[PDB]
């Protein structure tokens, strides 16, 4: 498979010849320096795919080569291991090769290779690499290759089931006096173990310790705990039985943590904790959110004193993403969150009340954060004050301003109808103050959409604006927005403008006209669709007429006002190209019945268009 | 050699284009007037039915068992 | 010839049969007729099936000298030409006369007529029949029976496949129709006619002329039809009648169907009758049958699945009277207690449904009141009517009515299971059943437990005795254990011990339930084998205290099947017995589904004795070719062991089995089970020899006759043949020569059809030689011991080879024994001319489209041999 030799099976002559390289060159020293290894890469690349390539010639068995392949990377890595260190340390030496084992390891998924054992020779190896420093960059070292090196030996090459580490072991015994912490440590960073649907018995030991953990005299000791315990919790359970009641003191640690800010990693398993939170046993689980609740006071408590030091973005995002995790698993039982959001509002409100941010990044946050919030009178209320803000900052720029926009629209939503008791006005004439051709931005096509979209929305049941809206905006917008780059939004704002509403447009725009009706736009319009057919909208080469015209075609109005120019529009495209049972019978019973006598005036072309349609529709 | 039963019936029904499969009846009769055949049709015949059934070819439409109508799965 | 020595001694099959033999059948048999018409007539009814000049004709000509030559090909219509009644075309007029006038009650004419079919099968066409009938039908003497008794010969004729286009024939035929529709009959035999004639007539299209007036008059024929019960049957023909316009709906505005709506309505308003009038009672059961068509009728407007003809057919724009009338037609009450079985019946309930998929606008409002109505006032038979009316409602969720209406129910509903009597409850745990799959939303786990918990032990007293109920309730839990994995979430961890200890007692009770007092019901033995095999699915990690004893209560099954095995019973007991052996065979795969290294001892050691048994009685039976056959796969099964002393145990019924004669053909089913066991142990090869050579003497003869058993029987001998490793040189030269004999044997045409692939057979013989060869050195100076023979494997396979080396159709074996053909063959011909190297692109060419593959592997050893094949100077 992998590309190591040239022609057939070639891939094996390179492999060797590695192995002899490395056996001349340890015949004499002439170097005796670090970081030769690393200037072996070009030929250690060239390596695995040399072995890779014996192997495809080959093409052992599966089974075989597995077995082979299984004896063989700690058989050659530790013959390699013996005589390779003693002539070139050993836990730099480890690296680079476990590093360059796993490139191969990666291309070797797809392909399918047959491998295992990595794991099981290097515990003993393990022992070889004291990876210990107390601060140098040692310990940056130990970091990168103890614990990644582990958790790739346990889930890809060896697919260990159970190890005993004795390096483990010298810290369990004695308590935490003196070094067993420092292995500990070491021994916890290097790995997480990884079972399916299991519950683990030293896991349960390790809850015991973690409480002896909890006790720890010092931080940096509740530190290295920390990161297991964050890892752990975070990491998905298949019982966790006793786990209700560790943590319980793990929650009243979790107090204590409050007063005791610190690290991060423990703030961010509270994101754990949401994640830990969704689990299984729900009902208790909301006195479980009550005390959380408690917990968020200290929370709401927390942002300020987070605020003086080291701010925890995640910690205020927390609060409001734990409650989702509750949402995971739903009870039906009552919610008394409600009075909870009203303290979140009361929060809100004082950030809302200086109404003014110098960073201009909590308030997007506190934003989006807060889109989910009630919509309550109350909750009502305080959107047109959101809103308000919301006209002034969408305004100064289009850019910032329009995911805002698309978030202060649905803040629009929960005013409703009536331009949210006539704010949805005032959001028009911010906008009119705001609209032109300044406007067009990047992502402007979607922006001028975007604002289009919105007047829709507003106007769910807004008949009479509506004509002058679409007409109004688009006299204006043609030559103000009107631009080069945003045609391909523009033809589709055109098409989707002159889509929606056109029987509104049709009859009551045709009955009722300001400066009469948009003759040009109809004029425009009639161009356009004969100009569709020849040009393709915003240059996306006739992607959205198939998609949308499968479902739309029956269900869209086309047909009556310019039929011979439809009839001429749909097989170019068609040629440039390239439920429904229930529907199919309806269809054709559904759209004759309503107005018979309409479509009576395309009947013959109607029917054979029809016909050919529904036969290049289901073809 | 033999020719398989289950392909005797997959032509039978194959060769009605039809929705509800066809009664038992029809592919017999055609077996009767389109292969080799003896006494114990019915008996030997309607159990490969049954153990069609078994291998999970079809799916039952009409009736309960080897009568009955019944439709390919797809 | 004389005194029925001929007839008799001429029976038994002989070579040339149809051409010989087939002159004293067809001519002599034949002969008769002109002679005396009475004795070949007499002829028909002793031997129908053997009628020399027919039956005898039939099969003999089917396979001949030439398979499809008529000059050579039918000596049946030859011989009987001779004589003037064995004549075919006699055969088809004298059919007419003779079998018209000779109903005799049942007809033997009419298979004869029917063969008539058949035999003129060989020949192209028959024209001389219609004339004659058609003046016959057309006849002045227009007797009642005669009328009726006419079309015997124009129904079978409508029957044959052969397709043949008359249109004379077809106008008669709608003279008919209309005379006939037209024609009043106080006889039900000849509206019979009138209704079967139709439906073969209708076929699967219709070339007769277009009008709807006939229909019409099928609407008329329910009024008169209602004043005499006539035969049941005679009235499924008005059922089959209407039937018909249900496959047929040519024209909409024709099909007005207004008769059927109004007859729906009489029908509908005469509801039973007041007083349950006797004329009216079997109407009611006819009316069940003819409800099944009102069901149709019903469905014939709005159908769901696409139709070629969908209308309101002014019963959906009617739908709003029609409203009240699905609520009306619950007029008839019963109070029966049956819970298997549909009949009639089925055909309401199903009615209902369609109601149900019907009931659009309005139906939803109505929902959740119709409940409450019949729970407001429920009585006792009303809330177990309720039960089954609800189970009615099953279809359609009515999400926004049913919860509500179910979340009552569960309140309603449990205070009603407790019912005393042991018939109430049950119909209250199958309707519960139905219920339980169907709901999900409501929550009765602890309410659900206690019958579940009481249903395992106390619902054991009433089992005995039609306890099939108690069993259905049974599977009512099984469908808890379903809904549990598909109703809310979790509550999996509960019940075990209940679940282990009531299952334990179930094993149990279905030896006895199968062979249990009959309910007669909808309770399946098979169907109580899946509820067992589910269950068994639902078991956990060990329950190995049970599998033995299960194991040893099959074998009492087995023997007690054994008894029902060895003499049979009118053949009700045939079947009867067969598909509960099929059962068994769900049985056995069942116990052996679990594997354990610990298990597994054990479970093959008390498994040896079944396995011994299925040896004996399989093969002493001689009942059942797959039965026997499947139990060979499944005790094949148990791969490893000490297989020695029982493969050894296999060879003599193996070799014994080729040489038994029960079944004409044993080939397939022979090569299947060797197929297993001949891969188990190689290292001993002595016992195969003996019963294969004559296995493989006796396959010579056997290989004419069928095409499917000779390439893999070339396989399967390759496969005894595989092992090599220069071994057995003796037998591969004989196996080397066995290739060559095979070739050599004169080729076999079997239904028609010879050689019909190519590549089996040619390619086969490509394996054959290759077999020789691991075995044979592909070097042995003597390689082809004939002169003639010798060229093409001496010369011809060099030009052979490189023009076969370059075709294609490389089979990954054949392509794989080639790859080691041109290594070894190549390095002892390396250098035999210039020409081999020249050559070898034309092999190059083959080689590369060989390459393409799906998931090629190994070419590390194909390189190797490729090597050796250039390894040259």
């Amino acid at each position: 498979k992998e590309y190591n030799d040239f022609a057939e099976v070639f891939l094996k002559a390179f492999a060797v010849g590695v192995q002899q390289v490395l056996l001349k060159v340890l015949y004499q020293y002439k170097e005796k320096q670090y970081i030769a290894p690393r200037v072996l890469q070009q030929t250690l690349n060239y390596f695995n795919q040399g072995v890779s390539h014996a192997v495809t010639w080959k093409n052992l068995k599966p089974h075989i080569q597995g077995i082979i392949q299984d004896v063989i990377f700690p058989l050659m890595c530790y013959t390699d291991s013996d005589e390779d260190l003693w002539q070139e340390d050993v836990f730099e030496d480890f690296i680079s090769p476990t590093t360059a084992a796993q490139t191969l390891l990666f291309t070797s998924c797809s392909k399918r290779k047959e491998v295992l054992q990595k794991t099981m020779g290097f515990c003993y190896q393990i022992l070889t690499e004291p990876a210990a420093d107390p601060r140098k960059k040692d310990g940056a070292l130990h970091m990168i290759g103890s614990l990644a090196e582990i958790l790739l030996k346990k889930k890809i090459y060896k697919d260990q089931m159970e190890f005993m580490l004795q390096n483990h072991v010298f810290p369990l015994f004695s308590s935490e006096l003196g070094y067993m912490r420092a292995r500990a440590c070491w021994v916890l960073h290097y790995f997480c173990e990884v079972k399916f649907k299991v519950d683990q018995n030293l896991q349960t030991a390790l809850e015991l310790t973690r409480r002896c953990l909890i006790d720890d005299r010092e931080m940096p000791v509740k530190v290295e705990a920390a990161i297991a315990l964050q890892v752990l919790i975070s990491n998905q359970e298949k019982a966790k039985e006793y786990i209700v009641p560790f943590i319980r003191p793990v929650m009243q640690a979790l107090l204590h943590i409050i007063r005791e800010t610190e690290n991060d990693d423990l703030t961010n398993v509270i994101q754990k904790m949401i994640c830990e939170y969704s689990e299984e046993v729900t009902p208790i689980a909301v006195e479980m959110t009550q005390h959380l609740a408690m917990t968020f006071n200290q929370v709401i408590q927390t942002g300020p004193d987070e605020e003086g030091s080291d701010d925890k973005a995640v910690t205020a995002m927390g609060i409001l993403n734990t409650i989702d995790t509750l949402l995971s698993v739903v009870e039906d039982h009552k919610e008394i969150t409600q009075q909870l959001e009203g303290i979140c509002l009361q929060v809100i409100g004082t950030v809302l009340q200086q109404h003014v941010l110098e960073f201009y990044e909590e308030i997007f946050s506190l934003a989006h954060s807060l889109t989910c919030q009630q919509v309550s009178p109350q909750m009502w209320q305080l959107l047109p004050l959101v809103f308000d803000i919301f006209q002034q900052d969408g305004f100064d720029y289009f850019t910032d301003m329009m995911p805002l926009l698309h978030n202060y629209v649905t803040v629009d939503t929960d005013t409703l109808l009536s331009d949210t008791k006539y704010l949805e006005m005032i959001y028009s004439m911010c906008k009119k103050i705001l609209t032109g051709v300044a406007g067009e931005d990047a992502e402007c096509h979607a922006a001028k959409l975007l604002e289009v979209v919105i007047l829709q929305c507003k106007g769910r049941g807004i008949d009479q604006v509506i004509p002058l809206f679409v007409e109004a905006a688009l006299e204006r917008l043609t030559r103000e927005v009107k631009t080069s780059e945003l045609r391909t939004m523009c033809l589709q704002v055109a098409i989707a403008a002159l889509y929606y509403s056109p029987p509104l447009l049709f009859n009551t725009l045709e009955n009722l006209r300001f400066p009469n009706n948009e003759e040009p736009v109809t004029n425009h319009f009639i161009k356009q669709w004969l100009n569709d057919v020849d040009c393709f909208l915003g240059l996306h080469d006739r992607k959205i007429c198939v998609l949308g015209l499968c479902a739309l075609i029956e269900l869209e109005q086309r047909p009556q006002v310019l039929n011979q120019m439809s009839s001429q529009i749909l097989p170019a495209f068609l040629l440039l190209f390239n439920e429904y049972q229930i529907f199919k019978a309806i269809f054709q019973k559904l759209q004759g019945r309503d107005p018979v006598w309409y479509q009576a005036l395309t009947q013959g072309l109607n029917e054979d268009q029809g016909k050919q349609l529904q036969d290049i529709a289901t073809l | 050699d033999h020719p398989k039963y289950s392909d005797m019936i997959v032509a039978a029904i194959q060769a009605e284009k039809n929705r509800a499969g066809s009664s038992r009846q029809s592919i017999q009769k055609y077996i009767k007037s389109h292969y080799k055949v003896g006494e114990n049709a019915d008996s030997q015949i309607k159990l490969s039915i049954k153990r069609l059934v078994t291998t999970g070819v079809l799916k039952q439409t009409k009736g309960v068992g080897a009568s009955g109508s019944f439709r390919l799965a797809k | 010839m004389e005194l029925i020595t001929i007839l008799e001694k001429t029976v038994s099959p002989d070579r040339l049969e149809l051409e010989a033999a087939q002159k004293f059948l067809e001519r002599a048999a034949v002969e008769n007729l002109p002679t005396f018409l009475v004795e070949l007539s007499r002829v028909l009814a002793n031997p129908g099936n053997s009628q020399v000049a027919r039956v005898a004709a039939g099969l003999q000509i089917k396979n001949s000298l030439t398979s499809k030559d008529p000059d050579i090909k039918a000596q049946y219509q030859q011989r009987w030409l001779a004589i003037d009644a064995n004549a075919r075309r006699e055969v088809k007029n004298y059919v007419l006369q003779t079998l018209g006038t000779e109903t005799y009650r049942p007809s033997s004419a009419s298979q004869c007529v029917a063969g008539i079919a058949c035999a003129e099968i060989p020949v192209n066409q028959w024209p001389e029949l219609i004339p004659q009938l058609v003046a016959n039908v057309t006849n002045p003497n227009s007797t009642e029976h005669m009328k009726e008794s006419t079309l015997e010969a124009i129904g079978y004729i409508c029957q044959d496949i052969d397709p043949e286009q008359l249109q004379d024939k077809s106008n008669e035929i709608l003279t008919a129709i209309i005379q006939g529709m037209r024609k009043e009959e106080p006889s039900n035999n000849v509206k019979l006619a009138a209704t079967n004639a139709l439906l073969n007539s209708l076929e699967f299209t219709k070339a007769n002329f277009d009008k709807e007036s006939e229909r019409h008059f099928i609407m008329q024929v329910v009024c008169e039809a209602t004043q005499c019960p006539d035969t049941r049957v005679r009235v499924a023909a008005l059922q089959n009648l209407v039937k018909i316009m249900s496959l047929y709906y040519q024209y909409m505005e024709t099909y007005m169907g207004p008769a059927l709506f109004a007859i729906t309505i009489e029908a509908m308003k005469s509801d039973i009758d007041e007083v349950a009038l006797q004329g009216i009672e079997f109407w009611s059961n006819v009316c069940d049958e003819e409800m099944d068509l009102a069901i149709e009728a019903s469905e014939a407007a709005e159908q769901g699945r696409p139709p070629e003809h969908t209308s309101k057919f002014y019963a959906k724009g009617a739908l709003q009277y029609l409203v009240p009338i699905l609520t009306q037609t619950l007029t008839k009450q019963d109070e029966n207690d049956d819970d298997d079985d549909w009949n009639p019946c089925k055909a309401a309930g199903v009615c209902l449904m369609l109601l149900a998929t019907c009931c659009e606008d309005d139906i939803v409002p109505h929902v959740l009141p119709f409940i409450k109505e019949h729970i407001k006032n429920p009585d006792w038979r009303y809330r177990d009517a309720a039960v089954m009316a609800f189970g009615c409602i099953l279809e359609g969720p009515e999400p926004s009515q049913l919860k509500p209406l179910v979340i009552q129910a569960m309140p309603t509903l449990i205070e009603l299971m407790k019912d005393p009597s042991v018939v109430v409850r049950d119909t209250a745990a199958w309707t519960v059943g139905r219920i339980c799959e169907l709901l999900p939303e409501a929550a009765i786990n602890d309410v659900y437990l206690a019958p579940l918990l009481q249903c395992l032990i106390e619902g054991l007293s009433a089992e005995p005795r039609v306890a099939s109920n108690v069993c259905w309730a049974f599977s009512s839990l099984a469908e808890a254990a379903y809904e549990a994995a598909d109703v809310a979430d979790d509550q999996e961890e509960p019940a075990t011990y209940c679940l282990s200890s009531s299952f334990e007692l179930i094993v149990q009770k279905l030896l006895e339930t199968t062979d249990r007092p009959d309910g007669h019901q909808n309770n399946l033995r098979s169907s109580a084998y899946e509820s067992l095999m589910e269950i068994v699915k639902n078991s956990a990690k060990d329950c190995y205290p049970a599998v033995q004893k299960t194991t040893l209560v099959i074998m009492e099954r087995l023997q007690q099947v054994l008894q029902m095995e060895s003499h049979i019973q009118s053949t009700s007991d045939r079947i009867q017995f067969n598909d509960l052996q099929s059962l068994l065979c769900a049985t056995l795969q069942n116990v052996l589904r679990k594997v354990q290294h610990q298990d597994a001892l054990q479970i093959s050691d008390v498994v040896m004795a079944s396995l011994l048994r299925m040896f004996q009685s399989t093969a002493g039976s001689g009942g059942v070719q797959e039965d026997a056959l499947m139990a060979v796969s499944t005790l094949v099964e148990v791969l490893g062991g000490e297989f020695l002393k029982y493969m050894e145990a296999f060879k003599p019924f193996l070799g014994i089995g080729l040489k038994n004669y029960a079944e004409y053909q044993v080939c397939l089913a022979a090569v299947g089970l060797v197929g297993d066991l001949c891969r188990a142990l190689q290292s001993n090869i002595i016992p195969f020899c003996d019963e294969v050579m004559q296995l493989l003497l006796e396959n010579l003869g056997n290989e004419n006759v069928h095409r499917s058993v000779k390439p893999q029987i070339l396989s399967v001998f390759g496969d005894i043949a595989l092992a090599i490793g220069g071994e057995f040189k003796k037998y591969l030269e004989v196996v080397l020569n066995t290739l060559q004999q095979a070739s050599q044997a004169q080729v076999d045409k079997s239904d028609y059809d010879m050689v019909d692939y190519l590549n089996e057979l040619r390619e086969s013989c490509l394996e054959a030689y290759t077999g020789i060869v691991q075995g044979l050195k592909g070097d042995q100076e003597n390689v082809h011991p004939d002169v003639m023979l010798v060229q093409p494997r001496v010369e011809f396979i060099l030009s052979f080879i490189d023009h076969i080396a370059g075709d294609e159709d490389h089979t990954d074996g054949v392509v794989a024994c080639a790859a080691g053909l041109i290594g070894d063959l190549c390095t002892a011909f390396g250098k035999d001319v210039l020409k081999l190297v020249e050559a070898r692109p034309m092999i190059h060419e083959l080689l590369t489209e060989g390459r393409r593959s799906k998931t090629n592997k190994a070419k590390t050893l194909a390189t190797w041999a490729t090597k050796e094949l250039r390894k040259l100077k």
